[PDB]
């Protein structure tokens, strides 16, 4: 609820989203 | 030139208008500016402290 | 400090060192003017960058005719 | 003692000697202006304004003298190419001598203000210490600058009382000093519209005059006085340096990209006129319009002026020079003598070929000839490689239209290769090399040198602004920090950082 | 009046600074001489 | 003042809400890639969309103010 | 010429040991500037306004010439409170460790590319 | 104490009501900042110029001097720019208002009433009640003519016809 | 009680885990958007319509080959706003024309401004001198010159560095080939500054770690130090003697030593920035005229500088066809410079 919470969640939600996206991209048949 | 004997102590704020409020916002009737800063603003501090000399030393 | 005619003429123009307006003074209207200047600079920058195209304003060497 | 890099801080609290050193700097700058003008007049050749203009000769302050009215000389010539029987006093020589005399007068004034430093004007009536009421000084100077700007834009630029400014056409063929009527609409913010200069100076002079009245009238707030350290003159230095490098970036941009204040008949063409094929497109349009009137190629290409074909040349590109290729542009490819005409390259089957023009990035570019579709039909090998599309094999012949070689057709391979190499550079010209012993490497225009110098100066003055803002806001800890810092640097000792009253 | 200016300060340059300045100027000359000459 | 790490990692809510939210974000990214939504959002070509039948060269944009129309012409079909 | 031919024949830029060496020199410059600025920023006031601040330190003095706690607090509040080194000895070990290891790795990368074990 | 003219606005603090035509109308409040005497001087002089201008428009439309050419009043301005009569008119106006500057300075110093040049050659106003009534009438006529002269000029600018000519055939567009 | 501005100033300057300050309002969103845009570009956004390249993990690139590529050359020096006349509000077309590079570049410029302001603000609140912001002016000069002033002097944003790894390597070799930047003396001063700063860092670390006082009985000497102690932790006299009799000269002033450590990399960065600003207008130290004249008059005359010139020609000619695809450079095999060709 503090500013540290917001600073973490700014760098956490898209971080997990991007990590999932990259792990999905690892299985694309090139 | 704006009138003399104008100050924001006798002028009622409830009677303010567009020009009067624009004059107040642009620093008008500033007869309360007799105060000075009273700070040097060029004073470099010179309070040096002497470290005590130890036996080792 | 020697006194001169020009010095005595210009003395009232340099006589109020440190004299301040109490409080915040004219800072809000100063900020409003700064905001207007920022908008004006943004407008002319985007005109010169061709990110802002205005009627009858052709940013080109060919507009000289 | 003072270090070598702090020797000028003795006039920081001495207003009289501050004025003295400012006068000395002003005298040095004015003397540089005068001496530079005299040297440029000593080395200027006004014989051919078409193929040897002032920007081909490395004139630096001559373009700025010619920008706002001074175009004649006591020698009887003008930079527009005309002859002046009665030059008047305000020629190039008159301006140079006026600057020299002004430098001398400012030098004497600097001497007087250095000797007579303890004027009573510079001392505060309330305290007696030497002080400057910087906000009111700023009001006075802003009012003076507003008056000067309004006067310049209302009388000098408009021609009401003055010569006007340099106005050229879209392609730099017929440029001269003309009175300029201001444009008050949105078209005044067109940077290539010279009416914007007059309208801007009038409006900004009025606004600066009003703001100077305000700044003389109204004292600063106490919050802004304490925050910006308005009692210290180093904040004035910091903000002035900031504004100065802001202005330097603005002038760098307007010089490199071009504007109405940087005409191409004084500073030369820009690199983006070569990148976009500006003059090439104009020349092709004129040739097409002349061909649509029933003329043949010779008459159509002979109607193109030599100035317009001279602008369509990569040696006039400011982005082709070198950092240590010093001197004028004529020290490079040479002094231009004549336009040889437009080359048209034809193979053995009569199909026309165009040599691909060299981009500004390339010091060397391969000579390749394309057809109208864009397919390589002929080229020149690198230096000694075995070839497939060489000039000797395809039998390329070159025919010149217009210029000095009008009507001539060259069929021998060495001449065709030479003219293809020349056509790679744009329009083919004839250059003189024995006058200045030109080495043969392209050099930059005054536009490019101005841009380089002022971009670097703005970048360095950014550092200077940072340094002086730091020395202003941190004046109390100039010689170091004390023992009152140890309590503040404890993590979580105070609620608000740096505030002793917010202790937990 | 025309006399003792209170802001007069002496100027120093120790031998370390002298040697640093000499090294700087000579190294700059070595570096830029090849480019001034060509 | 600050919130210590032990209070963060020993909180029961801190674990259940993460266990119900973060794998959802992971699967959301996985489906953002795997359903082809990223290609459509960011304009990235599919492996079968670098070259078309009519365009066998690099699709260069050659005009500034008609870039949107040129991209729509190049990316159609 | 050596650098250009080496890049042509071994692609040293894509070699991770050369990248570690570039990180070593860039980090060495970063840490040299950082340490110098942190020490110069927190110098203990020992001079007057009309002399260089270098004379506040005397060669062979026992006391420390700058406030290590002040620089540590400034750098802790700059990034986060344990991005700094509380220990000056550990800080100087890191200063001597980063670029030495970087140059070791880039020298070993050139040694390995001598025998044609090229970069990525 | 709200304004007599404007019921929702307070009466301006500098408009006590002693002046002629002081009904309390000052929404923007120019009297709060600038001097009321100088403002009344400017108002009275604007109004006197406008009254003379309105009478001049009527007379010039109805009668032009035979040694002057016959034309509309508004476009005669450029004719007398070129001819030199307008230069004479502004020259004598400037000559009178050179002393007008001194009168304004005395007004600033407070030794003169606003708009009071003591110009009563015919002795029309000597009784105090008649003098106050004439002051009120003068200020009302000044305001009315200040509006009317701009009305005349703009109507000629949009319709290309003079005042009584437009009252002849009232063309609406 | 207090005004609203005073309350906001108190909350911004609160001594919390992450200091915000007034500079934080400019720093945190701009830096956050710069880093987020870089990750978004290197993760999803292509370069197929600007460079004809693949520069995202979605196209199959790794960490080295993925980049946020510069805009197309046709864009010129456009600000490339999302609402601008090029994209006209279309996020897809904005990503396809390279507008994400402009997003990252502008937000990173203002984020560097914010971080330098943060250094100033924390130095003012703590109470120390602001030499760290002066030090950070160096990297600000690097970023400004290279990523803004160089492309603004060139044809477009296309020739600015692309935000990647192999993209930066391409920029290095491109500048060497088209500019001969190694020959530039300002770049030489920059290299001297960087290598001397690394030298100073290593030598100061080694000297301090090897001249410490025996302040503890443990063989590992890291625990024998407290931040609040008054005495020095290492011998300046012994270090000065060692370097006086090993190297000939040595530091005797600790403050001058640390200002030199501050000054060398800063001067190197600023001089190299001057060099890049010079390159922005093709005002280069590309050639020595007398060497070229002597090589033209004498075919047997050859130096390593002439070989470097030939290598630059090779870089330009073999790189321009695919490196600048908008120009449609078609170079036949006979015009390409080859060592065996002559
Ligand atoms: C330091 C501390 C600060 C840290 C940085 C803080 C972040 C600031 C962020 C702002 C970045 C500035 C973006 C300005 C964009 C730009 O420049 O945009 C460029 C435009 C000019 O546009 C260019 O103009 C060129 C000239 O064309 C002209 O000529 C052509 C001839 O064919 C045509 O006629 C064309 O119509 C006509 O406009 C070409 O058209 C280019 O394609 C077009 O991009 O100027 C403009 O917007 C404005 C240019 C004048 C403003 C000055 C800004 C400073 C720029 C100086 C650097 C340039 C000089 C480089 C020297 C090294
Ligand atoms: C911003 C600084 C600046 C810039 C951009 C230029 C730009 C130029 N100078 Mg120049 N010059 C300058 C300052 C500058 N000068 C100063 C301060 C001096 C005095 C030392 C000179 C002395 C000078 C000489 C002596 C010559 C130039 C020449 C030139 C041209 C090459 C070019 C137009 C050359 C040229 O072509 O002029 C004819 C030339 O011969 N300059
Ligand atoms: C009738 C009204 C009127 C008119 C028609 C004009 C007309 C003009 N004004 Mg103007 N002006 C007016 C009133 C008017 N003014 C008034 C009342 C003021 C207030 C006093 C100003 C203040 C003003 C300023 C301050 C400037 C102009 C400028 C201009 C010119 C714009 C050309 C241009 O794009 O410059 C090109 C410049 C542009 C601005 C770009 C935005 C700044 C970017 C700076 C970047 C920064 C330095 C960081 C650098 C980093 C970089 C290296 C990446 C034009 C002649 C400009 C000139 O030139 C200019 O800078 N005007
Ligand atoms: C308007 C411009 C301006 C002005 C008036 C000043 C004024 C001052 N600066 Mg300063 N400065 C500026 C721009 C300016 N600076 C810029 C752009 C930078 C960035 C490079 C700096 C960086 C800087 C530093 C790092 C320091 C100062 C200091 C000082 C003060 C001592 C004077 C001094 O150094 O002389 C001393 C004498 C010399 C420097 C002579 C040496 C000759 C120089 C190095 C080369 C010759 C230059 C050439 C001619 C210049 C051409 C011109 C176009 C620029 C003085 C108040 C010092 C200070 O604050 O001490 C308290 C200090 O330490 N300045
Ligand atoms: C603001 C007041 C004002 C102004 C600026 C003018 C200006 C002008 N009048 Mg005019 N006029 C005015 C009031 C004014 N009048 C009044 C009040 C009357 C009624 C007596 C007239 C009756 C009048 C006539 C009959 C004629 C002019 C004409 C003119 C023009 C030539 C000057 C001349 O001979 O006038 C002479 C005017 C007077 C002597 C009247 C002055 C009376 C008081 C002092 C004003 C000139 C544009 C002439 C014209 O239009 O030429 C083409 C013309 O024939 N005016
Ligand atoms: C009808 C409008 C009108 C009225 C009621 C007044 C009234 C007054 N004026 Mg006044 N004035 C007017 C128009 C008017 N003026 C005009 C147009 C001018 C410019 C020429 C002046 C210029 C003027 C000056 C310079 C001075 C006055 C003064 C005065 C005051 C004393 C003089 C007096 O008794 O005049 C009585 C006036 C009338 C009864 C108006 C007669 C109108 C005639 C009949 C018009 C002629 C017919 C025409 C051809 C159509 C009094 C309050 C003096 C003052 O302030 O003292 C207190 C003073 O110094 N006035
Ligand atoms: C301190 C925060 C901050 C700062 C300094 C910037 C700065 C910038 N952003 Mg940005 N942005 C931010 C936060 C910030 N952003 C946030 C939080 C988001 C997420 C919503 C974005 C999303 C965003 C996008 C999507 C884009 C930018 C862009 C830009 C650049 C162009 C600005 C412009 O022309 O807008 C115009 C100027 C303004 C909007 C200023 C506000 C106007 C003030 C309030 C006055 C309004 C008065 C008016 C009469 C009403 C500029 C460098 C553009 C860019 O990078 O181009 C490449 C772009 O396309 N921003
Ligand atoms: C916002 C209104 C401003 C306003 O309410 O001013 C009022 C506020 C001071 O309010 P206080 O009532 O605490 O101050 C007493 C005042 O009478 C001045 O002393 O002024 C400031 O805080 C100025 C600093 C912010 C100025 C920068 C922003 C100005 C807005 C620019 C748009
Ligand atoms: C430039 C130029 C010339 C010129 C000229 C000249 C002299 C032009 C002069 C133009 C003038 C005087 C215009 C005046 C307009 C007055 C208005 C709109 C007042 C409205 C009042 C209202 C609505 C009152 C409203 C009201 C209020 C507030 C209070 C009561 C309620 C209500 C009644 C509703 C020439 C002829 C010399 C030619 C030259 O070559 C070019
Ligand atoms: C090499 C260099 C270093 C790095 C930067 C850069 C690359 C730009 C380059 C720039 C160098 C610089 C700053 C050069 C400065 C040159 C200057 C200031 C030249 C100015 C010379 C001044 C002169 C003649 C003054 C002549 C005035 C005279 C007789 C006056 C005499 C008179 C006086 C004294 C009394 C009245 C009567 C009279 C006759 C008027
Ligand atoms: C650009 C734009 C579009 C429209 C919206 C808006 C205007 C807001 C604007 C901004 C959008 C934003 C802010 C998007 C945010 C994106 C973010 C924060 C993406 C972050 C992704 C994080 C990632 C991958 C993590 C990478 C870390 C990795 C692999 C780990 C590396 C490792 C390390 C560090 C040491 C070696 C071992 C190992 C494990 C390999
Ligand atoms: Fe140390």
């Amino acid at each position: 609820f503090t500013f540290r919470w917001l600073a973490i969640h700014g760098l956490a939600v898209p971080t997990v989203f991007f990590l999932g996206a990259i792990t999905s991209m690892q299985f694309i048949q090139r | 030139k704006p009138r003399a004997d104008l100050d924001r102590a006798m002028m009622d704020p409830a009677r303010d208008t567009v020009v009067s409020s624009l004059y107040k916002s642009l620093g008008g009737a500033l007869d309360k500016t007799a105060v000075y800063d009273e700070e040097d603003q060029l004073l470099i501090l010179s309070d040096m402290e002497t470290f005590p000399e130890t036996e080792l030393g | 400090a020697l006194r001169t005619r020009l010095g005595e003429l210009l003395r009232p123009l340099n006589s109020e060192y440190g004299k301040v307006a109490p409080g915040w003074g004219t800072t809000p209207i100063m900020g409003f003017v700064m905001l207007l200047f920022f908008l004006f600079l943004l407008i002319i920058l985007q005109i010169y960058n061709s990110s802002l195209i205005i009627e009858n304003v052709d940013v080109d060497w060919a507009s000289l005719g | 003692g003072l270090p070598w890099y702090r020797v000028h801080t003795v006039v920081l609290n001495d207003p009289g000697r501050l004025i003295a050193v400012h006068l000395m700097h002003t005298a040095l700058v004015a003397g540089w202006a005068g001496s530079m003008a005299l040297y440029e007049l000593a080395v200027f050749d006004p014989s051919d304004p078409v193929l040897n203009p002032m920007w081909r000769q490395g004139m630096f302050v001559m373009p700025f003298m010619a920008r706002i009215g001074v175009t004649d000389s006591w020698g009887g010539w003008s930079v527009t190419g005309e002859s002046v029987a009665n030059p008047g006093f305000w020629s190039f020589e008159g301006v140079a001598l006026a600057h020299i005399g002004l430098s001398g007068l400012l030098f004497l004034a600097a001497v007087w203000h250095w000797v007579y430093w303890d004027l009573e004007l510079f001392r505060d009536p309330r305290t007696g210490n030497p002080a400057l009421d910087l906000p009111k000084i700023f009001g006075i100077h802003l009012l003076l600058s507003g008056v000067l700007c309004f006067g310049f834009g209302a009388f000098h630029v408009t021609g009401a009382w003055g010569p006007g400014i340099w106005v050229s056409d879209a392609y730099g063929i017929t440029g001269k000093v003309q009175p300029v009527a201001p444009a008050w609409g949105a078209e005044g913010f067109n940077p290539f519209n010279p009416s914007g200069v007059a309208s801007h100076h009038i409006a900004a002079g009025i606004l600066g005059f009003l703001a100077g009245i305000f700044h003389i009238a109204v004292r600063p707030p106490q919050r802004l006085y304490r925050a910006l350290r308005m009692g210290n003159i180093e904040t004035v230095l910091s903000s002035s340096i900031a504004a100065v490098f802001w202005s330097a970036f603005i002038t760098t941009g307007t010089m490199w990209y071009g504007s109405a204040t940087t005409p191409i008949e004084l500073f030369g063409p820009t690199r983006y006129q070569w990148d976009s094929g500006y003059f090439q497109q104009e020349i092709e349009r004129r040739v097409e319009n002349s061909l649509n009137e029933g003329l043949n190629l010779s008459e159509a290409w002979s109607r193109i002026p030599d100035k317009l074909a001279f602008y369509d040349y990569i040696g006039n590109n400011p982005a082709k020079g070198g950092l240590f290729r010093a001197g004028p542009m004529n020290k490079g490819d040479g002094i231009a003598e004549a336009w040889l005409g437009h080359p048209i390259f034809q193979d053995k089957e009569g199909k026309e070929l165009t040599v691909r023009r060299m981009p500004a990035f390339f010091e060397t570019f391969p000579v390749i000839l394309v057809d109208k579709d864009g397919i390589i039909r002929a080229d020149i090998p690198f230096r000694r490689a075995e070839s497939k599309y060489s000039i000797e094999q395809v039998g390329v012949t070159v025919s010149f239209y217009g210029g000095k070689l009008n009507g001539q057709v060259f069929k021998d391979a060495p001449t065709v290769k030479k003219y293809a190499r020349k056509a790679q550079l744009g329009e083919v010209l004839e250059f003189d090399r024995t006058t200045l012993e030109s080495d043969g490497v392209f050099r930059s225009s005054p536009r490019g040198w101005y841009t380089f110098g002022h971009a670097n100066f703005a970048l360095l003055f950014f550092l200077g602004h940072l340094w002086h803002g730091s020395r202003t806001l941190f004046r109390d800890v100039f010689s170091g920090i004390g023992a009152e810092v140890t309590e503040q640097v404890e993590f979580g000792a105070f609620q608000k950082l740096g505030d002793r009253s917010t202790k937990k | 009046m025309s006399g003792p200016n209170p802001n007069k300060q002496p100027v120093e340059l120790n031998r370390t600074s002298l040697f640093w300045g000499l090294l700087l100027i000579f190294v700059l000359a070595v570096l830029f001489s090849s480019y001034f000459f060509n | 003042g600050e919130r210590p790490f032990s209070d963060i990692i020993t909180s029961i809510r801190y674990w259940i809400i993460h266990s119900i939210t973060i794998p959802a974000l992971y699967v959301a990214g996985w489906l953002f890639v795997s359903t082809g939504l990223a290609y459509d959002i960011f304009g990235t070509p599919r492996p079968n969309e670098y070259f078309t039948q009519d365009r066998q060269q690099v699709p260069l944009v050659n005009d500034r103010f008609s870039a949107k129309q040129e991209l729509e012409d190049l990316t159609k079909g | 010429n050596f650098m250009l031919v080496f890049q042509a024949e071994h692609n040293i830029l894509m070699h991770p040991f050369h990248q570690l060496g570039v990180a070593g020199v860039f980090g060495g410059s970063l840490f040299s500037a950082m340490h110098g600025s942190l020490v110069t920023s927190s110098l203990i006031r020992e001079t007057t306004e009309n002399e260089s601040a270098n004379y506040g330190y005397k060669f062979g003095q026992e006391e420390e010439t700058y406030n290590i706690v002040a620089a540590h607090g400034y750098f802790g509040r700059l990034i986060f409170q344990y991005a700094s080194f509380n220990n000056s000895r550990a800080l100087h070990f890191f200063l001597g460790l980063w670029p030495v290891v970087g140059i070791w790795f880039t020298a070993l990368g050139v040694m390995t590319m001598a025998f044609n074990l090229n970069g990525f | 104490d709200f304004s007599a003219a404007v019921p929702f606005l307070k009466r301006p603090s500098n408009l006590d009501g002693t002046l002629a035509g002081d009904v309390g109308f000052d929404p923007l409040g120019f009297s709060d900042v600038f001097d009321l005497r100088v403002l009344r001087e400017a108002e009275l002089k604007h109004g006197r110029f406008a009254m003379l201008a309105v009478l001049g428009f009527l007379v010039q439309e109805v009668y032009t001097f035979p040694f002057f050419p016959k034309m509309a009043p508004v476009d005669a301005h450029d004719y007398f720019v070129t001819q030199g009569g307008g230069s004479q008119i502004i020259f004598w106006i400037s000559f009178v208002e050179i002393f007008g500057v001194v009168a304004l300075f005395e007004l600033i110093q407070g030794k003169r009433d606003a708009g009071d040049f003591a110009f009563d050659p015919l002795g029309l106003g000597k009784d105090e009640a008649t003098l106050a009534r004439y002051k009120v009438a003068e200020i009302k006529h000044a305001r009315l003519a200040m509006i009317a002269i701009g009305g005349f000029i703009h109507q000629f600018w949009v319709t290309k016809q003079t005042v009584l000519e437009q009252l002849g055939n009232f063309q609406s567009l | 009680g207090r005004g609203w501005f005073d309350l906001i100033d108190d909350w911004l300057k609160r001594d919390r885990f992450v200091f915000v300050g007034w500079s934080g309002l400019l720093l945190f969103p701009t830096s956050y958007l710069s880093i987020g845009g870089w990750f978004t570009g290197t993760t999803f956004v292509t370069s197929w319509y600007t460079h004809g390249l693949a520069s995202s993990y979605l196209e199959g690139c790794n960490f080295f080959t993925a980049a946020v590529s510069t805009p197309a050359n046709s864009m010129g020096h456009s600000l490339l706003l999302l609402w601008g006349p090029e994209a006209q509000g279309d996020f897809t077309r904005w990503c396809q024309i390279g507008g994400l590079w402009a997003f990252c570049a502008l937000h990173g410029s203002f984020a560097l401004i914010g971080f330098c302001l943060r250094q100033f603000e924390i130095a003012r609140l703590v109470g120390i001198r602001p030499y760290n912001a002066i030090a950070f002016s160096g990297p600000i000069a690097i970023f400004v010159s290279v990523f803004l002033m160089y492309p603004l002097g060139q044809a477009s944003w296309f020739f600015a560095p692309s935000l990647g790894v192999a993209a930066i390597f391409r920029f290095l070799l491109f500048i060497q080939g088209f500019h001969n930047f190694t020959l530039n003396p300002f770049h030489m001063m920059g290299v001297a500054g960087i290598l001397g700063a690394a030298l100073l860092c290593a030598i100061h670390g080694a000297t301090v770690q090897n001249t410490i006082f025996e302040d503890g009985d443990a063989a590992n000497t890291f625990r024998a130090f407290t931040p609040t102690q008054a005495e020095e932790t290492y011998s300046m006299v012994t270090a000065n003697r060692f370097w006086s009799q090993i190297f000939g000269v040595a530091f005797s002033n600790k403050r001058w030593l640390h200002f030199f450590m501050l000054f060398v990399p800063l001067a190197g960065l600023w001089t190299s920035a001057i060099g890049i600003v010079g390159l922005a207008l093709n005002l280069r130290a590309y050639d020595f005229v007398s060497q070229e004249l002597r090589a033209a008059e004498d075919p047997e005359f050859e130096t390593f500088y002439t070989k470097n010139i030939l290598l630059n020609e090779g870089i330009r000619s073999w790189m321009a066809a695919q490196d600048q695809p908008h120009e449609n450079f078609i170079f036949p095999e006979e015009v390409l410079p080859r060592g065996n060709a002559l």
